[PDB]
C-alpha cells in the first residue's frame, strides 16, 4: 500500500522511499573524484554546462560551509542548496556554543542524523543529494568525511561519486595498493591536483577542459577555489608531466 | 468521491457537504412560521412518539431574546449549538450599546458562525469539521422595520420571508402559502391559518400535544401560547372546517 | 496529504464494535496465560511465560510482576511494551494520591485512571489502544483484598478468580468447580499451580518459567507483606504441592 | 436497456439512435401523481391526502406505488371493509420499505 | 503509482507534481531576461484579451527593492505570492546589515522557500518561475528562478509559450556581442525578440512592456520604459519584422 | 499514455507519437461553420462569435450546440435557423441550466 | 489532530451516530419509571458469571448529585467518562451559583458533552445513552430524562433504553398511563420489578431496583427486597 | 428448528444413560451442545 | 407481444416528465410536421434509446 | 478523482480543478454588470429573489463610503472577503491617513484567497467579485475571479449569459467613457447592458439594483423607486 510512498517498513524491511533518493543522484550525470594529498585534500567535479545563455562560472557544486572545509555535491541542486544553508548554520552555531569551529567529521554526523530524521517523518522527504565534506582538520589531518541521502557517512582514504565512479575506484585502488598507505606522498598541493586530474581522463575516458573542471582545494588552515584560468595552468601542466 | 475532502467541490460547482445539510432538513418534522405586520406567529409540529413521551416539556420553540423568537426544524442537536451562540450575541449588543439588536443583524451573526466548517480553510479558528444540519425561521420585531422573519440556512446565507415553511411538509405547506398569504391578515387569522396547513400536513391527528404555538410580539414580548389555549384554537378550527 | 494515508484507525462498525478493540483482544491472547486468585488472607498472582529458553535469564527476571505500589501489583498478560507505559503512570498516580491525602491508594481508585487512559485513546487521536489486560491485587483497608481485571477498552471489573491471556475459558472452568470462600492463601498457592499445569502454553510447566507471587496479612500487625518468589522459592513449593 | 452498458458500440452509433434519455426516480409531488391514478380506480376515502402517502415514502417507482395499492386493499379486505383510508396506506408503505431495502 | 503528492518519489528520479507545476509556466507569458553590461533589461509580452482593457495599468513587473526588478509567468496570484515573500526577505536584509539586498543573495533566500513547498505535502508546490535581477554592489546579474529550487546565472533567459523564438535569437544577440552589450541598446532588441516571440501567439494581440534596473541610464534603480524611448523600440521591432 | 508502461511505447511500435489537443479559437470557428453548412446558413449567424464564446470545446461538444440550436429553432416553429438560437444552445451544455438560488446564487 | 472521524453523508446523516445508537441496543436493559412520589430506576446486571464479587464490581446506577442519579445502556468504559464529568459539573453549581443542580441542568450537560464530539473532527460521538431522573430542590416533583448520543434529550413518563426496550415499552402502554402513574411508591417499584422478569428474568441476582425519594433521599433495594416483590408478582400472575 | 433438534438430543442422553426419565437437568446438557459453537466474546468486547 | 395504437394518454402517465417532452420532440414533431424540419435542413430524428 | 477532490495537488495539465470547479458559481450565479467613465464606476446587479413571500437577495455590499463590492458566486464566501477589505481599508486610514487604493486591496485579496488555495484542506473561493470605487487615480473597476486575479477593464461582466453585456459595453465604449460628469448616462447604459444578461428574466424595478460611486458622489446603492428613474 504505503510502503513505497512513505518511509514505513515494508515485509522486506528494506525502506523503498529511501532507495529512490539514492536513484536521483546520479541522474545529474556529475562525477567527482576526491584524494587525500600529504599536506592537502582536493577535490574535482564536472561542471558539464552545454548552453551559450548559462553563465558558466554561476554553475557550480562547491560550496564552502566553513572557511576550512568545502563540501561537493552530487545530486539535484535545490536539495544542495537546502543542504548547504543547513550545515553553514551548524558549522556557525558549532563555533558560538563550543569556542571552535565544527569538525569535518561530526559536520558529517549532524547532516547524517538530519537525514534519518527526515526519512523518520513521513510527510517530510529527504534531501537527496550526496554530499562529500573535504578538510583538512589538524586533528584528523587531510580528510574526507562522505554523507548520503539515508544518514549513513564513513570516512575514507579517497573516494568518488557519480555514475562512472567504479572506473575512478580502479585509479585509486592501484594508486594506493602500490603506495601501500591511505594518502599520496605529495608535498606539493597543485601536484595533487594535476594528479587528480590525470586519474579523471583515464577512468572515464574524457579529455577535459577548465570549463568542465572545478576544482576545490583544502590546504592547512584554509580552502580555496581555483579559477579558469587557474585550472588551465594545470591542464598545461599536464603537459609538462 | 467529491465529499471525502472537509469542504470540496462537486462537478456542479457548489459545496457538496451543504448540499446534503438543506436535504436533511426534511428529515425534520414541519415548522411554519406565517409573518404579517401584526407580529409574527410561530407554529410547530412536535412529534409524539409514544403516550409515555413526555411532550409538554419537549418544543421546538426556543426564546433568543424577549423581543426574537425562533423555530427550529432540521437535526436539534446542532440547533443546540447554534442557540447557545444567538442568545450570548443579543445580550452582546445590549451590553455593549444598551440597545435592542435588528432581528435582521442577531440572523446574520448565527450566519457566521454556520460557515465554520473545514479543518485547514480561511483564517478562522475552525471547530467543525462539517456544516450544521438544521435550518432556522428566526422571527422577531426591530423598530426599524416593524415585524420580521427571517428563514436562515446552515449554509450561512439568509432571505426574508412574509411565510416560510420548513420540515417534512414544507412543499405541501409552502404551495398553499404563495396563494393564500396576503397583508390584511391579522394576528389571529394568521394564527388560524397556521393550524389549518399544519393540519395537513400533521402525520397524527391535529391536537395540542403534538402541536405548540407561539408568538412575537412588540406588546407582550415573546409568548409561548400555553396548551390550554392552543387546544381552545385547534377546536375552533374543526367548527370552521364545517362551515364550509 | 496527512488524510491520505489515514483510514479512520478508531471507529464503530455497523454494530457498534471498535476495530482496533475487537483486534487487541487477539493481540492479548497469542501472550502467556495469567490467573489471579482472591483468598480471605490474601491475593495469590501466578503467570507463566510467554517466553522461556535456557539462555534466557529468567533467574532476575521481572516481566510480568511489577509493583505499582507498596500494596498494589500488577500481573501482565499482553504486550510487554505496551504495558510498561501504564505501569509508569500507575507508580506516577499512586504517589501522587500519597502526597496529597497522604493516605494509601485504593485499589478502585488506581484501576479507574488507567482504564480512562485506554478509553481516551480510542476516542481522540486516532491512537492505538494498550493492548494488555492487567489482574490487579490490591489491598486497602476498606474493602480489604480487592481483585480487578482491566480489559483493552478500558473498563474494570471485579472478581474472586479471574484468568486472562491465553487460555482464559479452560482456566476459568477449572476455578469454578474448585473455588471456595474457605480458601486461604496455602491453599490458593496449589489450586493456581495446578490450573496452569492443565492450561500450560506448552508440554511442560516449570519453576523457571513461573513467576509466582502474593499478598499477605500474615506479616506481624496485620501489616500487608508483598512477597514476589524467586524461581527456586517457586521450585521449593513446586515440590510442596507435588507438581514435580 | 435497462442498462445502456449491455449495449453493444454498433448500434450506439447515429441514426438508429439521435436521442438518448436517462429516466428519473419520480419526485415526492411526481409521486402524489403516480398514486393519484391508482387511488381514483380505488374505491378510497374522499379527501384523502396523496400528498401525505409520498411524503411518507422516500424515492420508490411506480410499480410499487402500484403494489401498495393492492396491498392496501388486503389489510381493508381483513377488518370487513370494502372502502380504504389514509390508514391502510400507511400501513402499506411500512410494509414494502423495510421488505425491500435490505434486498431486492 | 507516485504521482499523488511530492514526497512520494519514483526510482525514475521524477516527481511530478513539480513536473506538472513547469506546464502552467510554459503556457504562460513570454517574458525575458537580458544580462547586459550596465544592467539587465526585462520585457514581457502583455495579451490583449479584449477591447474592454485598460493598456498599460495591469502590470506582471513588480520592484523588489529600490533597484530589483521581478517578472513572472504560470500563475499569477502564486506567483504574486512569491514576489510579496521576498519584498519581505529585502527588508528583512536591510533591517538587519543595513543594506539593499545584493542580487546573488535574494536568489538564495528564493530558493530556499520555493524548496520548503517540495519538501511537505500539505503544502502545494508552486508553479511559477521568476526573472529577476538589477545592479548591486558586485556588478549586475540575472537569475531565473525554477519552481523546482534551481536558479543559475543567464547571459539571457526567457519562459513562457514563444520562448524557443526568443532563446535562439538571444543566442544570436550573444554571438553579436561577444564582449556584451549595452543596456540602452538592449531596450530595442528586448523589443525585437518578443515580437518574434509573438510569432507563437500570432491568434492573438500583444501589448509591450520593457522595464530596466542598469547603472548607465536609471542609476541602479529599476524603472519602467515609457513614453518616446517606449515607442521608439516598437518601431524598431516594426521594421526588423518587415 | 503517461498511465501506461513506457516500454510497449519506443521506436517501431509504435513509431510516431502524435498528440492531439483542443481546437483553438480559430478551429473551432471551422469544426462549427461545417455543422452548420449541413443546415440551412443565414448571413445572420457568425461562426466566429460563436467560436470565441465557447471556451475549451472539441467537435464533439460543439456538435451538441449545433443540433440543439435548430431543436429551438423547430419549436419556435421557425423555418431558418437565427443566430441567438445557437447561442442559448451553448448555455445548456455548460454547467448551467440553473437560476436557483440556495446558497450560489 | 482534527481529521475527521465524523463526517456528513450524503443521507443526511453521520454514519457514527447511527452505529452509536446500535451500540446500546447491544447495551444492557434499564428502564425507569416514575410514580407520583418517586422516581425508579432498575437495570440489568451481569452478575450471572460466577467467581465474581460484585462489592467491588461497578454498579449500572451511579449517583452524581444528592438527588441526582445517571443510568446507562452502551459501553462501560465511554459511560464512566460521562459519569466523572458530570460530577464535577455539579459542584461547580454549588460553588458559583450555590444549591445543587437541577435534573434538567444535568440532562443538557451531558447532552453537550455528546453534541462537542459530534460536530468537531478528529473525534468520534460515545455510544452511551443515558437515564438521568431525580428531583430538583425543594420539589416532590419526579423528572425522568432520557439523553442519547446524538445530542438530543427528550423528557419522558416513562422510557427504557437498552436491549428489547420495544417490549418493554409495549409493555408500559397497557402497564402505565400518562394520566396517571402509579400512586404509591411500592406498585412503582413492583412495575419496574414486572418489567424487568419479561427480558431479564433468572431472579433478583440481575435485577437492581434504586427508588428516590424527594429531596435528596436514595434508598437502593438489596436483592433480598427484590426477591419479595417478584414472589408476589409471580403467585398473583 | 433448533426446539426439534434439542428435544431430540434430550432422548438420546436419557436412552445412554439408561433411565426412562428425562430431565429437567437433561434439557441443559443438550442446550450446551445445540448452543456450543455459536459463542460471542466480541459482546463482551463491545460492552466491555 | 404485438399490439396495436392502445389508448393511454400523459393524464394516465403518473406526471409529466422530461423524458416524456424528449419523446414527444421525437415522436409526435416530424409526424406532424416534417416540413418545418426540412426547411431547417437538421434531420428528422428518428431514434431513441429509452433507459432507467 | 485524485486532483479533483484535493486542494494540494497538481494535475498533469498544470491546473487545479477545484478552481475550475468555483468558476462554475459563477455560470449558475446571479450576474451583475459594472462599466465606468473615469469619474464615474457603476455596478448594476440582478437581484434574484427565491419565490414571492420570499425577499430579493442584495448583490451590492457597501464596502465603505468610496468602496463597493458585488457577489456573483458563494454567498458565504463573500462575507469572509466583505469583512477583510474592510479591516484593510481602516487600517489605511488608521496607518497612512488615507483611503485604501482599489488597485492596492485588490493584490491583497488576491494573495488571501492564494495561501488558502496552497493549504490542504483548504478552499478556492468560489465568490466573484466586481469591485469599484473612486480614489486619487479616478474611477476603477475590478474583476475578481476565483483564481483571486484582478484586472482592470472599462466594462467588465460576470455571472450568467456575460457574453451579451460585452458585446454591448464593447460597442458603446468610446460613447461612455467620453462621457464625464454625467453619473445619469452611465446608469441608463448600465440598465441596457444588463437587459443582454436577460433570458426572459424582466426587468422590473425590484429586480434592479445599481450603485454607484462618483468624484463628488459617495457609495450609494439605488433601490426601490430609486431605480425607477431609469427603468
Amino acid at each position: 500500500g504505503y510502503d513505497r510512498h512513505i518511509t514505513i517498513f515494508s515485509p522486506e524491511g528494506r525502506l523503498y522511499q529511501v532507495e529512490y533518493a539514492f536513484k536521483a543522484t546520479n541522474q545529474t550525470n556529475i562525477n567527482s573524484l576526491a584524494v587525500r594529498g600529504k599536506d592537502c585534500t582536493v577535490v574535482i567535479s564536472q561542471k558539464k554546462v552545454p548552453d551559450k545563455l548559462l553563465d558558466p562560472t554561476t554553475v557550480s557544486y562547491i560550496f564552502c560551509i566553513s572557511r576550512t572545509i568545502g563540501m561537493v555535491v552530487n545530486g539535484p541542486i535545490p536539495d544542495a542548496r537546502n543542504a548547504a544553508l543547513r550545515a553553514k548554520a551548524e558549522a556557525a552555531e558549532f563555533r558560538y556554543k563550543y569556542g571552535y569551529d565544527m569538525p569535518c567529521d561530526v559536520l558529517a554526523k549532524r547532516m547524517a542524523n538530519l537525514s534519518q530524521i527526515y526519512t523518520q517523518r513521513a510527510y517530510m522527504r529527504p534531501l537527496g543529494v550526496i554530499l562529500t565534506f573535504v578538510s583538512v582538520d589538524e586533528e584528523l589531518g587531510p580528510s574526507i568525511y562522505k554523507t548520503d541521502p539515508a544518514g549513513y557517512y564513513v570516512g575514507y582514504k579517497a573516494t568518488a561519486t557519480g555514475p562512472k565512479q567504479q572506473e575512478i575506484t580502479t585509479n585509486l585502488e592501484n594508486h594506493f595498493k602500490k603506495s601501500k598507505i591511505d594518502h599520496i606522498n605529495e608535498e606539493s598541493w597543485e601536484k595533487v591536483v594535476e594528479f587528480a586530474i590525470t586519474h579523471m581522463i583515464d577512468a572515464l575516458g574524457t579529455e577535459f577542459s577548465k570549463n568542465d573542471l572545478e576544482v576545490g582545494v583544502a590546504t592547512k588552515d584554509k580552502f580555496f577555489t581555483l579559477s579558469a584560468e587557474n585550472i588551465e595552468e594545470r591542464l598545461v601542466a599536464i603537459a609538462e608531466q | 468521491e467529491y465529499d471525502r475532502g472537509v469542504s470540496t467541490f462537486s462537478p456542479e460547482g457548489r459545496l457538496f457537504q451543504v448540499e446534503y445539510s438543506l436535504e436533511a432538513i426534511k428529515l425534520g418534522s414541519t415548522a411554519i412560521g406565517i409573518a404579517t405586520k401584526e407580529g409574527v406567529v410561530l407554529g410547530v409540529e412536535k412529534r409524539a412518539t409514544s403516550p409515555l413521551l413526555e411532550s409538554d416539556s419537549i418544543e421546538k420553540i426556543v426564546e433568543i431574546d424577549r423581543h426574537i423568537g425562533c423555530a427550529m426544524s432540521g437535526l436539534t442537536a446542532d440547533a443546540r449549538s447554534m442557540i447557545e451562540h444567538a442568545r450570548t450575541a443579543a445580550v452582546t449588543h445590549n451590553l455593549y450599546y444598551d440597545e435592542d439588536i435588528n432581528v435582521e443583524s442577531l440572523t446574520q451573526s448565527v450566519c457566521d458562525l454556520a460557515l465554520r466548517f473545514g479543518e485547514g480553510a480561511s483564517g478562522e479558528e475552525r471547530l467543525m469539521s462539517r456544516p450544521f444540519g438544521v435550518a432556522l425561521l428566526i422571527a422577531g420585531h426591530d423598530a426599524d422595520d416593524g415585524y420580521q422573519l427571517f428563514h436562515a440556512e446552515p449554509s450561512g446565507t439568509f432571505y426574508r420571508y412574509n411565510a416560510k415553511a420548513i420540515g417534512s411538509g414544507s412543499e405541501g405547506a409552502q404551495a398553499e402559502l404563495l396563494n393564500e398569504w396576503h397583508s390584511s391578515l391579522t394576528l389571529k387569522e394568521a394564527e388560524l391559518l397556521v393550524l389549518k396547513i399544519l393540519k395537513q400536513v400533521m402525520e397524527e391527528k391535529l391536537d395540542e400535544n403534538n402541536a405548540q404555538l407561539s408568538c412575537i410580539t412588540k406588546q407582550d414580548g415573546f409568548k409561548i401560547y400555553d396548551n390550554e389555549k392552543t387546544a381552545e384554537l385547534i377546536k375552533e378550527l374543526k367548527e370552521k372546517e364545517a362551515a364550509e | 496529504g496527512s488524510r491520505r494515508y489515514d483510514s479512520r484507525t478508531t471507529i464503530f462498525s455497523p454494530e457498534g464494535r471498535l476495530y482496533q478493540v475487537e483486534y487487541a483482544l487477539e493481540s492479548i491472547s497469542h501472550a502467556g496465560t495469567a490467573i489471579g486468585i482472591m483468598a480471605s488472607d490474601g491475593i495469590v498472582l501466578a503467570a507463566e511465560r510467554k517466553v522461556t529458553s535456557t539462555l534466557l535469564e529468567q533467574d532476575t527476571s521481572t516481566e510480568k510482576l511489577y509493583k505499582l505500589n507498596d500494596k498494589i501489583a500488577v500481573a501482565v498478560a499482553g504486550l510487554t511494551a505496551d504495558a510498561e507505559i501504564l505501569i509508569n503512570t500507575a507508580r506516577i498516580h499512586a504517589q501522587n494520591y500519597l502526597k496529597t491525602y497522604n493516605e494509601d491508594i485504593p485499589v478502585e481508585i488506581l484501576v479507574r485512571r488507567l482504564s480512562d487512559i485506554k478509553q481516551g485513546y480510542t476516542q481522540h487521536g486516532g491512537l492505538r489502544p494498550f493492548g494488555v489486560s492487567f489482574i490487579y491485587a490490591g489491598y486497602d483497608d476498606r474493602y480489604g483484598y480487592q481483585l480487578y481485571t482491566s480489559n483493552p477498552s478500558g473498563n474494570y471489573t471485579g472478581w474472586k478468580a479471574i484468568s486472562v491471556g491465553a487460555n482464559t475459558s479452560a482456566a476459568q472452568t477449572l476455578l469454578q468447580m474448585d473455588y471456595k470462600d474457605d480458601m486461604k492463601v496455602d491453599d490458593a498457592i496449589e489450586l493456581a499451580l495446578k490450573t496452569l499445569s492443565k492450561t500450560t502454553d506448552s508440554s511442560a510447566l516449570t519453576y523457571d518459567r513461573l513467576e509466582f507471587a502474593t499478598i499477605r496479612k500474615g506479616a506481624n500487625d496485620g501489616e500487608v507483606y508483598q512477597k514476589i518468589f524467586k524461581p527456586q522459592e517457586i521450585k521449593d513449593i513446586l515440590v510442596k504441592t507435588g507438581i514435580t | 436497456t435497462n442498462r445502456p452498458n449491455t449495449l453493444d458500440p454498433a448500434l450506439l452509433r447515429p441514426g438508429r439512435i439521435d436521442r438518448k434519455v436517462e429516466f428519473s426516480l419520480p419526485d415526492l409531488e411526481g409521486r402524489a401523481n403516480i398514486f393519484r391514478i391508482h387511488s381514483k380506480s380505488m374505491s378510497v376515502e374522499r379527501g384523502i391526502r396523496w400528498e401525505l402517502i409520498s411524503r411518507l415514502c422516500p424515492n420508490s417507482t411506480g410499480a410499487e406505488l402500484r403494489s401498495v395499492c393492492t396491498e392496501a386493499g388486503m389489510f381493508a379486505i381483513r377488518a370487513r371493509r370494502k372502502v380504504a383510508t389514509e390508514k391502510d396506506f400507511l400501513k402499506a408503505v411500512d410494509k414494502v420499505i423495510s421488505g425491500y431495502k435490505k434486498f431486492s | 503509482g507516485y504521482d499523488l503528492s511530492n514526497s512520494v518519489f519514483s526510482p525514475d528520479g521524477r516527481n511530478f507534481q513539480v513536473e506538472y507545476a513547469v506546464k502552467a509556466v510554459e503556457n504562460g507569458t513570454t517574458s525575458i531576461g537580458i544580462k547586459c553590461n550596465d544592467g539587465v533589461v526585462f520585457a514581457v509580452e502583455k495579451l490583449i484579451t479584449s477591447k474592454l482593457l485598460v493598456p498599460q495599468k495591469n502590470v506582471k513587473i513588480q520592484v523588489v527593492d529600490r533597484h530589483i526588478g521581478c517578472v513572472y509567468s504560470g500563475l499569477i496570484p502564486d506567483g504574486r505570492h512569491l514576489v510579496n515573500r521576498g519584498r519581505e526577505e529585502a527588508a528583512s536584509f536591510k533591517k538587519l546589515y543595513k543594506t539593499p539586498i545584493p542580487i546573488p543573495a535574494f536568489a538564495d533566500r528564493l530558493g530556499q522557500y520555493v524548496q520548503a513547498h517540495t519538501l511537505y505535502n500539505s503544502v502545494r508546490p508552486f508553479g511559477v518561475s521568476t526573472i529577476f535581477g538589477g545592479v548591486d554592489k558586485n556588478g549586475a546579474h540575472l537569475y531565473m528562478l525554477e519552481p523546482s529550487g534551481s536558479y543559475w546565472g543567464y547571459k539571457g533567459a526567457a519562459t513562457g509559450k514563444g520562448r524557443q523564438s526568443a532563446k535562439a535569437e538571444l543566442e544570436k544577440l550573444v554571438d553579436h556581442h561577444p564582449e556584451g552589450l549595452s543596456a540602452r541598446e538592449a531596450v530595442k532588441q528586448a523589443a525585437k525578440i518578443i515580437y518574434l516571440a509573438h510569432e507563437d501567439n500570432k491568434e492573438k494581440d500583444f501589448e509591450l512592456e520593457i522595464s530596466w534596473c542598469s547603472l548607465s541610464e536609471t542609476n541602479g534603480l529599476h524603472k519602467f520604459v515609457k513614453g518616446d524611448l517606449l515607442q521608439e523600440a516598437i518601431d524598431f521591432a516594426q521594421k526588423e519584422i518587415n | 499514455v503517461d498511465v501506461l508502461d513506457p516500454a510497449l511505447l519506443r521506436s517501431g511500435r509504435l513509431d510516431r507519437k502524435i498528440e492531439f489537443p483542443l481546437p483553438s479559437e480559430d478551429s473551432r470557428a471551422q469544426i462549427l461553420q461545417i455543422h452548420s453548412r449541413k443546415m440551412t446558413t443565414d448571413d445572420d449567424i457568425n461562426w466566429q462569435e460563436l467560436a470565441r464564446s465557447t471556451d475549451e470545446f472539441n467537435g464533439a461538444q460543439l456538435k451538441a450546440v449545433t443540433v440543439e440550436a435548430g431543436m429551438i429553432a423547430l419549436r419556435n416553429g421557425q423555418s431558418s435557423v437565427k443566430h441567438e438560437d445557437f447561442v442559448e444552445g451553448i448555455s445548456e451544455v455548460q454547467a448551467r441550466k440553473s437560476k436557483s438560488v440556495s446558497f450560489y446564487a | 489532530y482534527d481529521r475527521a472521524l465524523s463526517i456528513f453523508s450524503p443521507d443526511g446523516h453521520i454514519f457514527q451516530v447511527e452505529y452509536a445508537l446500535e451500540a446500546v441496543k447491544r447495551g444492557t436493559c434499564a428502564v425507569g419509571v416514575k410514580g407520583k412520589n418517586c422516581v425508579v430506576l432498575g437495570c440489568e446486571r451481569r452478575s450471572t458469571l460466577k467467581l465474581q464479587d460484585t462489592r467491588i464490581t461497578p454498579s449500572k446506577v451511579s449517583k452524581i448529585d444528592s438527588h441526582v442519579v445517571l443510568s446507562f445502556s452502551g459501553l462501560n468504559a465511554d459511560s464512566r467518562i460521562l459519569i466523572e464529568k458530570a460530577r464535577v459539573e455539579a459542584q461547580s453549581h454549588r460553588l458559583t451559583l450555590e444549591d445543587p443542580v437541577t435534573v434538567e441542568y444535568l440532562t443538557r450537560y451531558v447532552a453537550g458533552v455528546q453534541q462537542r464530539y459530534t460536530q468537531s473532527g478528529g473525534v468520534r460521538p460515545f455510544g452511551v445513552s443515558t437515564l438521568i431522573a431525580g428531583f430538583d430542590p425543594r420539589d416532590d416533583e419526579p423528572k425522568l430524562y432520557q439523553t442519547e448520543p446524538s445530542g438530543i434529550y427528550s423528557s419522558w413518563s416513562a422510557q427504557t433504553i437498552g436491549r428489547n426496550s420495544k417490549t418493554v415499552r409495549e409493555f408500559l402502554e397497557k402497564n402505565y398511563d400518562r394520566k396517571e402513574p402509579p400512586a404509591t411508591v411500592e406498585e412503582c417499584v413492583k412495575l419496574t420489578v414486572r418489567s424487568l422478569l419479561e427480558v431479564v428474568q433468572t431472579g433478583a441476582k440481575n435485577i437492581e431496583i434504586t427508588v428516590v425519594k424527594p429531596d435528596s433521599d436514595i434508598v437502593a433495594l438489596s436483592s433480598e427486597e427484590i426477591n419479595q416483590y417478584v414472589t408476589q408478582i409471580e403467585q398473583e400472575k | 428448528a433448533d426446539i426439534q433438534a434439542m428435544c431430540t438430543e434430550a432422548g438420546l442422553l436419557a436412552l445412554r444413560e439408561r433411565r426412562m426419565q428425562v430431565t429437567a437437568e437433561d434439557f441443559k446438557q443438550a442446550k450446551e451442545r445445540v448452543m456450543k459453537n455459536k459463542v460471542e466474546e466480541n459482546l463482551e468486547g463491545l460492552y466491555l | 407481444t404485438v399490439e396495436e395504437k392502445p389508448d393511454v394518454t400523459y393524464s394516465d402517465v403518473g406526471g409529466c416528465k422530461d423524458q416524456i417532452e424528449k419523446l414527444r420532440e421525437v415522436v409526435e414533431l416530424p409526424l406532424l410536421s416534417p416540413e418545418r424540419f426540412a426547411t431547417l435542413g437538421i434531420d428528422p430524428p428518428k431514434g431513441i434509446l429509452l433507459y432507467g | 478523482n485524485n486532483y479533483d477532490g484535493d486542494t494540494v495537488t497538481f494535475s498533469p495539465t498544470g491546473r487545479l480543478f477545484q478552481v475550475e470547479y468555483a468558476l462554475e458559481a459563477i455560470k449558475q450565479g446571479s450576474v451583475t454588470v459594472g462599466l465606468r467613465s473615469n469619474t464615474h464606476a457603476v455596478l448594476v446587479a440582478l437581484k434574484r429573489n427565491a419565490d414571492e413571500l420570499s425577499s430579493y437577495q442584495k448583490k451590492i455590499i457597501k464596502c465603505d463610503e468610496h468602496m463597493g463590492l458585488s457577489l456573483a458566486g458563494l454567498a458565504p464566501d463573500a462575507r469572509v472577503l466583505s469583512n477583510y477589505l474592510r479591516q484593510q481599508c481602516n487600517y489605511s486610514s488608521l496607518v497612512f491617513n488615507r483611503k485604501l487604493a482599489v488597485e492596492r486591496a485588490g493584490h491583497l485579496l488576491c494573495d488571501k484567497a492564494q495561501k488558502n488555495t496552497q493549504s490542504y484542506g483548504g478552499r478556492p473561493y468560489g465568490v466573484g467579485l466586481l469591485i469599484i470605487g473612486y480614489d486619487k487615480s479616478g474611477a476603477h473597476l475590478l474583476e475578481f475571479q476565483p483564481s483571486g486575479n484582478v484586472t482592470e477593464l472599462y466594462g467588465t461582466a460576470i455571472g450568467a449569459r456575460s457574453q451579451g453585456a460585452k458585446t454591448y459595453l464593447e460597442r458603446t465604449l468610446d460613447t461612455f467613457i467620453k462621457i464625464d460628469g454625467n453619473p445619469d448616462e452611465l446608469i441608463k447604459a448600465g440598465v441596457e447592458a444588463i437587459s443582454q444578461s436577460l433570458r426572459d428574466e424582466s426587468l422590473t424595478v425590484d429586480n434592479l439594483s445599481i450603485a454607484i460611486v462618483g468624484k463628488d458622489t459617495p457609495f450609494t446603492i439605488y433601490d426601490g423607486e430609486a431605480v425607477a428613474k431609469y427603468i
